[PDB]
């Protein structure tokens, strides 16, 4: 019925409507996975892992 | 505009469709031949005569 958020995902401060999440847990998990993949590639574009590894 | 994956297909369906239309159907440039360099020469600068 609910989920606890660790870090990251500790910066959700706006209304739930703006995020527009799916209702069911499995759908929400999927939705979050595809949305986080794009952000990962976006940050890796700026910071290559071979230079900023540590 | 460059990474169309950043536009949500659910929250922004119409705007995503309009972006991929531009990428796939904008006109493609081409070229043509003109002139007679034997007599008139060529005045082209940044392109082949």
């Amino acid at each position: 019925v609910a989920v606890q958020l660790f870090r990251p995902l500790q910066g959700l401060v706006l209304d739930t409507q703006l995020y527009g999440f799916p209702g069911a847990f499995d759908d929400w998990e999927r939705f979050m996975r595809e949305k986080l993949r794009v952000l990962k590639y976006e940050v890796l574009r700026i910071y290559p892992i071979s230079n900023y590894s540590n | 505009f460059m990474n169309i994956q950043l536009i949500s297909p659910i929250d922004a369906p119409i705007l995503r469709q309009w972006a991929e239309i531009i990428h796939r159907y904008w006109p493609n440039p081409s070229q043509i031949r003109y002139g007679a360099p034997n007599v008139f020469g060529s005045a082209n600068l940044f392109t082949p005569p």
